[PDB]
């Protein structure tokens, strides 16, 4: 009697997805994986780069049945995305485990499907934890892994042994663009909070504690004269912030969440960078070679390619009280300044129908018609901007 | 020094340093080499050393070399790429030096060779050999000798 | 490089 | 419940090191692993091809800690070396198995830091023994395994299931620098060799038995008869040798080396290479199809650049008793016949310094003047050499 | 070096 | 072919 | 080629 | 580099 990992795959395979998308910005072709999350409403989990620019998606099952999927949220910032199956008839969703206890040294299956054959099933173990580094502006807390993983396997499932996803396989470190065994995934409890969040809003919404700070290493460890070689350093705390509220000063050297030791800054970052607002957690501190915990609650932060779907490089947000759609800031060469509009410029109505919100303007983008006219007001000035 | 050199017979070591020639200062070797590369053989001259801090004059007379005396080009008027010179009295002109790549070595001449004859008169030294470069004969059949063979080698 | 939360 | 190597990981990978290298030559940086040997006297092995000409040495730990070390020892014909952290404080050490009962077949775990990510654990299997022939001069046992191994892992520790050490990772065989699933390792028994030699005096006895020979295939034992289609053929014997004193003549086959059988030739040439001088073992022979056993004891063992560092090509001495350094023999084309040295030269001195031996000569060479003059003879003539 | 999926 | 680490 | 021991 | 005169 052989020791075999084909009981469990029977059981979870069927909830890995293969997605299948057309799109343009120049009319490109690319295909990643996805992941079952609830069977009944047809939610598939993916990687936002994977559904970034998206006009059609199409999902295949480990079966082979086709259906159609719409989009639900997407989160370029964790590089997490959530869609919708429409007509979801017949499917299995798979457990979720808590990333929080694993372990460097557990054994880890990878599935997805690489290069498009198909569901391709690969085995590893935990290379580490916490590892980030790749682009220090995402909230990036990767789990590493021995795991064959190449393009494809992007949206996929990282599993333990018992059929419960730990990670959604994300990016991998290669100088020739084939696995070298060094793959990266997303941890479910990340992914956990991300998703519940699309599911009801439909975008993430970021709460912040109000602090700044930097890696701890062992050179600025002995400047501090604090015992602890890594972690969370304390710079500053913002007035009537959280922490401010909590009494988190400056000189503080965070070492736990949760009682769960810290690994890193950028790690911290991303861990509470996911979480909703107003989360309940505990922090581990250190000052002066004593000891602290503190007990904390988020707070809001306040702040177009989310809304265009297909127009990006403007920030936008609604404007006091039924003020309209005000742009926050462009990037200059993007989709956006392509058309003229400017930081400042704010929304006010188009195609002969008010707009107040965000949420009157897309009741427009819904109707779909063959031509735009968006009437923004720059200062106290009336213009006007066309599209398509 | 080399063995029976005048330098060696005059009294001069290795290690010393030049500092004149006849009164005037040396600029350099490579200018002290052109000053006595023009002399004549025989030239008696004073030279000026300094070995451990002491001052030494000495009398010197340029003597004729056994080894890389005559280069080809002077007595072929387009041969250049062997140093040759005469062997003990009257036994032809032995090769010293052949350059690699050069009109000399073009032809095959290498170190060693010992030219006896050519075109039917004996060569005994360079002047007999320049007696029938003068003939400028159209072709020339040289009866040289490598080792204890004796070979020919032709031109033009 | 100082970053916010 | 599910089977995890997490365990044997939390009490084995402190012990596993990353190493950070300033040096110059064009001033370069280097970045590998290491491995603690020894906890209270801070030892610590590595790959002497990631520590040559570094003038500047910093270890960091898996938990974050700098420290400062400093070279005990280096033997580049095997890729060994042994460096020493300053003040050592609360380490880890390994515990070294004995690597001759390895067996192709056994799982490997493999710990180092690929392209400075952090300490990244990989699995794998012993898929052979005895390899070499990446660097033939080297002495390479090398243990092959599919463990991921990338640019890095250099001076990383291999380990069973349960943490002993069984190889230090050297090499991968990657013809795009990404890892293919080979890597080498040097045995822990090599390394338990070298090490112990570097810590009493550190550099190594190099000890030899006086033979000459070549691998055996299976072609030559039909010439001669012998059964075993691989081994140790004995060309010759050298007169006066430990091999010779001990009965060893020519046609022997050579098939064990203490009980355990023998690879190959490369390979059992690498096995002695490592041993200190005079090490008793016991030998498998096999003349005219019958056993003989044999114990030995290692007996002690010139060129221009090994007291020069970059102009090789003439074999010299010390001549008589205090009579100079004489030149042996000389090959016309090399760094010392292009300045102008001769077969049977004798140095009398240099820089109006006299010089009797190899002795007086190597006190100058550390003076490192900026020009050299040396007083040499040929026959009854007094010349001079330059250099530099 | 870093690469997506 | 081979490669060092 | 003749290696030594 | 030394020349014979």
């Amino acid at each position: 009697q052989m020791p075999s990992l084909a009981p469990m795959l029977e059981k979870v395979m069927p909830s890995v997805v293969s997605i299948n998308v057309e799109g343009s910005t120049q009319k490109f072709m690319a295909l990643g994986s996805g992941v079952i999350i609830d069977a009944d409403k047809g939610y598939v989990v993916t990687n936002n780069h994977v559904v970034d620019n998206a006009t059609v998606i199409k999902v295949q099952l480990s079966d082979g049945r086709k259906f159609d999927a719409k989009m639900v949220g997407k989160d370029p910032r964790s590089d997490i995305a959530l869609i919708q199956i429409q007509n979801p008839k017949n499917l299995t969703a798979i457990k979720m485990a808590d990333s929080d206890a694993l372990r460097v040294g557990d054994y880890t299956v990878a599935i997805g499907n690489p290069f498009g054959l198909g569901e391709t099933v690969t085995s590893g173990i935990v290379s580490a934890l916490g590892r980030s580094g790749l682009n220090a502006e995402n909230y990036e807390n990767f789990i590493q892994t021995d795991a064959a993983i190449n393009r494809g396997n992007a949206g996929g499932a990282l599993v333990n042994l018992n059929g419960e996803l730990i990670g959604i396989n994300t990016a991998i470190l290669a100088p020739d663009g084939g696995n070298i065994g060094i793959g990266f995934a997303i941890p479910s409890n990340m992914v956990k909070n991300l998703t519940s969040q699309m599911v009801e809003y439909g975008q993430v919404k970021r709460g912040e504690l109000g602090i700044m700070g930097t890696e701890l290493n062992s050179e600025l460890a002995k400047a501090m004269k604090v015992d602890a070689q890594r972690g969370a350093f304390v710079s500053q705390v913002l007035p009537n912030s959280s922490a401010a509220k909590a009494g988190i000063k400056a000189g503080d050297v965070i070492t736990s969440l949760n009682g769960k030791p810290i690994s890193s800054f950028a790690a911290l970052r991303a861990q509470v960078g996911t979480m909703p607002v107003g989360s309940k957690l505990t922090l581990g501190l250190l000052r002066d070679g004593k000891q602290v915990n503190v007990n904390l609650e988020l707070q809001q932060s306040s702040q177009s390619s989310s809304i265009f779907n297909g127009i990006e490089g403007a920030e936008m947000s609604n404007k006091g009280k039924d003020q309209g759609v005000v742009v926050n800031n462009v990037k200059t060469g993007t989709p956006a300044a392509q058309i003229g509009l400017k930081k400042g410029d704010v929304i006010i109505g188009a195609n002969q129908q008010a707009v107040k919100n965000i949420a009157e303007l897309r009741k427009v983008l819904d109707s779909k018609p063959s031509v735009l006219a968006l009437n923004i007001q720059r200062g106290d000035s009336t213009i006007y901007l066309l599209m398509q | 020094v080399l063995p029976n050199s005048s330098a060696a017979k005059a009294g001069i070591k290795a290690g010393d340093v030049i500092t004149s020639l006849n009164g005037k200062p040396i600029s350099s070797f490579a200018a002290l080499r052109a000053q006595v590369g023009t002399m004549p053989v025989g030239s008696k001259l004073t030279l000026g050393l300094l070995r451990d801090g002491k001052q030494v004059n000495v009398n010197l007379e340029l003597q004729q070399s056994s080894q890389n005396q005559v280069d080809s080009s002077s007595i072929f008027n387009g041969i250049e790429g062997a140093e040759m010179s005469n062997k003990g009295k009257d036994q032809g002109v032995v090769v010293n030096n052949v350059k690699t790549g050069t009109p000399a070595a073009q032809i095959g001449l290498k170190k060693g060779d010992v030219i006896i004859g050519a075109n039917q008169q004996a060569v005994k030294n360079i002047a007999e050999l320049r007696k029938v470069l003068d003939s400028k004969p159209s072709v020339l059949a040289l009866n040289i000798q490598r080792g204890d063979s004796t070979i020919y080698l032709l031109m033009q | 490089c100082y970053r916010k939360l």
